């Protein structure tokens, strides 16, 4: 097992996010290649659910419901968080030889 | 995942509601919109198999009017039968299908439907509108009779104006087919007689029209002791459903024989405002129901009524005809629709801005007083009684009325003008349209609004019927306002289902 | 300066003949200019100011 | 041998999926203009069925 | 294992048709069938005499039925689960 982290990085590299963050948030302090995206809280199943959820463009019945991270009542590009970590918890192998 | 529920009951702030793709009470298929209805009573199944045209917002270029049917035995529950009459080919005369009628012949046990094929980009020598017929053995599958082509120019009638074949059988057993055509520049309702619905004889002109207008989807029927002709006005300025009355068929025909203009009542035979069109009736033997379509609004805006004429197609609305002792006709809520609403919602006040006072369940409003109630729901039934000080008051009911709502959409019952007016209040001050009705002499009004999502029908003391398309109305507060007189409201009840 | 009014009228008029304009809407003081790119703003920390309305 | 064979729609499944998309959007499926002709209706609840 | 069992083979060609005693020329590029009549024939009553399409192919128009051909008539030929549409037109040998 191992843990990876980026401690310092040039400002333009952090901004364009070639090493992670998708250009939305700086990868500094996070795993190499980590990505930032929305959070999918299931799908809408009724107009009541659509109305009760925080307002978002294109919401309808059967569409994906995105969590309101900042509790502002509206879903936008600020409602994103670290969702992907390309580092396994642990990798193992086993070789068995019978004669 | 955790779902958060907002406090709908307790907040009067305006909210952005949305409409489902399909309606239940005022039927609307999940795909497309309903156009001109075609009511029909099945003598076998003992139900209403109302048929219609399936319109689409991006209509194809040439072949755009598929026909769909729906069974609504009660008048409130609608189950769709799918497509029945497929639109013809591009080059065929029935590329687009107009309104028609339907009869059942027990002689051969066959359902015959008559419709109007519209030729696409017709030439000078080609008839623009031709009446055709399709036959069914069980009302499930239909075969168009390719040998029938009733041309308008054959009997001296207009080539481009030959629409709405209405079918009815008299007591003697002969069948009559009525066409709203044009003869030598005049609106003529022409009649064709038959005894087997395969060969027709032109029985001259059944009736003439008034002031060179045009009548859409005519329908002749009998109600107890009177013969009525219901029709829809094609004129852009009017664009509303009217009717004519007569003791006998001969009396009805002699009515407005040469611009006589014998109106059935003081309101020129008006039945509903511009939000109701192509009204056509049918009976089950005990009740008479008229079906029409409430139009949609361009850019789903209540204020965008649309100049010249409103939009086409919309939501299928069923009302119950009310025949009075003098022969006058009015529209009433169907019994099934009334009884569908079961759950009762408590009402409460959210705003106190005018000089109004609250005394238990009875409220009193003066000049400029307005009271705002709690939110509505997707289906609503609002019933109350209003007593005015005199017979010249201006009270009104406003929907989409939030605390912060810049503009709300109101219906004002103006007694001085003796009518109702659908207008846009708030920061537009725009007058949309109106509807005339008889003012009660006791200054009493029994207001009942039945609303399905975005289509609301208002009934005033069994006398006035008023259809409206009000988006954002569901899940929003509604208010009562007074402008010139003094009013007293009581017995406010809100029911949902 | 009439961009907002003209664009809203165009949206309302053309929503009938094009279904993409069902949900269209022009903001009074936000959509008359493209926003300054977020990547550029992040790169020049404390130097670029986003346009009004964002 | 190739084991991880991705399961893609056949012709009938593709037509069914496109019809479902059209009816969910509320548009006329017969307007697909890909040569499909659908016979379809509604159930008791009003949900489209193919 | 992958086939949908929708029998797509379905030959739907139309060999020829005969309205009354007149044959029709068939063009497959635009799916048209043109029949000529001697500029006085009653074009409102024609009985479809013979129509050979293919093996297993069924047409919407039957054999022996009478049709009005004043305007083009749409014909659908179905084989299995496939179909093809043709337009049949009749012209009065205009010169
Ligand atoms: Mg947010």
């Amino acid at each position: 097992t191992y843990r990876n982290e980026i401690l310092e990085l040039p400002e333009t590299v952090a901004a364009n996010g070639k090493f992670g963050g998708n250009g939305v948030k700086s990868v500094v302090g996070h795993t190499y290649g980590a990505q930032v995206g929305y959070i999918a809280d299931g799908i809408f199943k009724s107009q009541d659910e659509v109305d009760n959820h925080a307002t978002q463009e294109g919401a309808a019945v059967g569409r994906i419901r995105y969590r309101d991270i900042d509790h502002n009542g509206v879903i936008d590009e600020r409602d994103q968080n670290w969702i992907y970590d390309p580092t396994p918890s642990f990798s193992y192998g086993l070789n068995i030889y019978l004669e | 995942p955790i779902l958060t529920q907002k406090n709908w009951d307790g907040t009067a702030t305006y909210f952005q509601s949305s409409d489902e793709h399909g309606f239940s009470m005022y039927y609307k298929p999940q795909v497309g919109f309903v156009g001109d209805p075609m009511p029909f009573y099945d003598p076998v199944a003992k139900d209403f198999k109302v048929m219609y045209l399936q319109d689409y917002r991006p209509n194809p270029e040439a072949t755009y009017h598929p026909i769909f049917g729906v069974a609504t035995k009660d008048g409130a529950t609608y189950e769709s039968l799918g497509e029945l009459i497929s639109c013809g080919g591009r080059d065929e005369q029935d590329a687009a299908i107009g309104t028609g009628g339907t009869i059942y012949n027990p002689a051969d046990k066959l359902y015959y439907t008559f419709y109007t094929g519209n030729k696409f980009k017709p030439s000078s020598d080609q008839n623009a509108q031709v009446v055709m017929v399709a036959t069914s053995p069980d009302f499930k599958t239909w075969t168009k009779n390719r040998t029938f082509y009733l041309k308008g120019d054959t009997y001296g009638y207009d080539k481009n104006d030959f629409r709405d074949p209405f079918l009815f059988q008299t007591e003697d057993g002969v069948y009559h087919m009525l066409i709203a055509t044009r003869k030598n520049g005049k609106g003529h309702i022409a009649e064709f007689t038959s005894a087997d619905l395969k060969e027709w004889e032109s029985a001259g002109t059944f009736m003439t029209m008034m002031w060179d207008r045009f009548y859409e989807c005519p329908d002749v029927f009998k109600m107890g002791d009177w013969w009525y002709l219901i029709y829809s006005e094609q004129a852009s300025f009017m664009r509303k459903v009217q009717y004519f009355k007569g003791r006998t068929l001969e009396d009805l025909k002699a009515t407005t024989a040469n611009d006589a203009g014998i109106w059935p009542d003081n309101r020129e035979g008006m039945l509903d405002s511009r939000a109701f069109y192509a009204g056509k009736t049918a009976s089950d033997g005990t009740n008479r129901y008229i079906w029409g379509w409430c139009p949609t609004r361009a850019g789903n805006d209540n204020g965008n009524v649309g100049d010249v004429e409103p939009e086409w197609a919309g939501n299928l609305v069923a009302q119950r005809l009310i025949q009075h002792e003098d022969g006058t006709l009015t529209l009433g809520v169907p019994d099934a629709i009334d009884r569908k609403y079961t759950s009762a919602q408590e009402v409460k006040v959210m705003a106190k801005d005018g000089n109004m006072i609250e005394s238990g369940k009875t409220y009193t409003l003066g000049e400029g007083a307005s009271v705002i109630f709690n939110r509505l729901k997707v289906h609503n039934k609002i019933s109350f009684t209003v007593k005015t000080a005199s017979n010249t008051d201006r009270f009104g009911i406003s929907f989409v009325r939030g605390t912060d709502s810049a503009s709300w959409y109101s219906i004002h019952v103006n007694a001085d003008e003796g009518k109702a007016n659908f207008e846009k209040d708030g920061d537009d001050a725009k007058y949309l349209f109106d509807n005339k009705f008889n003012i009660p002499a006791d200054n009493e009004y029994r207001v009942t609004i039945y609303s399905d999502q975005s289509v609301c029908v208002t009934y005033i003391n069994d006398q006035l019927s008023f259809t409206n398309r009000i988006y954002q109305m569901q899940k929003n507060p509604w208010s009562l306002c007074c402008y010139k007189g003094e009013i007293t409201v009581s017995d406010v009840q809100v029911s949902t289902y | 300066g009439e961009a907002k009014d003209v664009i809203n009228a165009y949206y309302v008029t053309e929503a009938s003949r094009c279904s993409i304009y069902k949900n269209a809407g022009f903001t009074e003081n936000k959509n008359e200019y493209l926003p300054v790119p977020f990547e550029q703003i992040s790169a020049s920390n404390g130097n670029y100011t986003q346009n009004f309305g964002w | 041998m190739y084991q991880s064979k991705m399961n893609v729609l056949n012709t009938e499944q593709y037509g069914r999926a496109m019809w479902q998309a059209y009816v969910n959007d509320g548009e006329n499926p017969n307007g697909n203009a890909l040569g499909y002709a659908y016979n379809w209706g509604y159930n008791a609840d009003g949900n489209p069925v193919l | 294992d992958f086939k949908s069992g929708l029998r797509l083979d379905g030959d739907v060609w139309v060999n020829s048709i005969r309205l009354d005693e007149y044959a029709g020329t068939v063009d497959y590029q635009n799916k048209a069938i043109v029949v000529g009549v001697p500029y006085d024939y009653d074009i409102t009553r024609m009985v479809v005499t013979e129509m050979n399409l293919s093996e297993g192919a069924k047409a919407s128009i039957a054999i022996g039925e009478t049709i009005d051909f004043s305007l083009p008539v749409s014909l659908t030929v179905k084989n299995g689960d496939v179909q093809m549409s043709y337009t049949i037109t009749v012209k009065r040998d205009e010169a």
